[PDB]
């Protein structure tokens, strides 16, 4: 009944539309909140935050059978911390290159890795290794140390209705010390945000 | 859902005086 590391299935209730299965792998059960998990779902690059055992969308969580196993460090290790450029294919069958960063080696599925966008700055997960070699994606050349953990801390700001709404620091990246994850009560999406020193 | 640009308050008040965290996108 512990999930963490197993792959599970379960109901999706979109909105009012009729209930979807959906397939994922629980990769961690966050330390300050036990009852959110994140969830790497097959189809969604995304990483999910999910309340798995009260969230009213969910029905029929199931834990599945592990999916078939398989058989470079150095690479992945170099990797991580680093600023890159990655390459992705407009249907054009041009290219749009996203800068982001390599936050750490996903959990539970060792070959994906955690990155970030600054177009997008959610946490996905890649199997980066397959798109350095076949040159996709490029490392590029290379506060949180000194203010101690806010990992646990309530987060709190205004929408432009002047309603308050609250969020949680769920991590902070082991490799870059200043930057954190923060999911918002009311989304599913983890969001990196930087530690800065004001002005 | 739009995420904060910024966040410097904490519920307890707690957040570190001189600092402020930025979306990764600013």
């Amino acid at each position: 009944r512990n999930i963490v590391g197993c792959r599970i299935q379960h109901g999706w209730k979109e909105g009012n539309g009729p209930v979807t299965q959906w397939k994922g792998t629980v990769l961690d059960q966050v330390p300050v909140n036990p009852s959110l998990y994140l969830i790497k779902y097959d189809g969604f690059d995304c990483v999910y935050g999910l309340e798995l055992n009260k969230d009213e969308r969910v029905s029929a969580l199931e834990v599945l059978p592990d999916r078939v196993a398989t058989s470079d460090a150095h690479l992945a290790d170099t990797m991580i911390g680093k600023a890159v450029e990655h390459m992705f294919e407009t249907e054009d069958g041009s290219k749009d290159e996203w800068r982001g960063m390599v936050l750490a080696r996903a959990p539970v599925m060792n070959t994906w890795f955690y990155i970030t966008y600054e177009k997008d700055p959610v946490l996905y997960m890649y199997q980066l290794l397959d798109d350095y070699k076949e040159g996709d994606l490029r490392i590029m050349p290379d506060p949180g140390e000194v203010v101690d953990s806010l990992v646990g801390k309530q987060v709190e700001y205004a929408k432009e209705d002047g309603s308050k709404r609250t969020g949680m620091v769920i991590h902070q990246v082991e490799a870059k010390p200043s930057v954190y994850f923060i999911k918002f009560d009311d989304d599913f999406h983890i969001y990196v945000y930087d530690l800065v020193k004001t002005s | 859902f739009a995420a904060p640009a910024e966040v410097r308050h904490f519920t307890d008040g707690s957040f570190p005086a001189g600092f402020v965290l930025q979306l990764f996108s600013h």
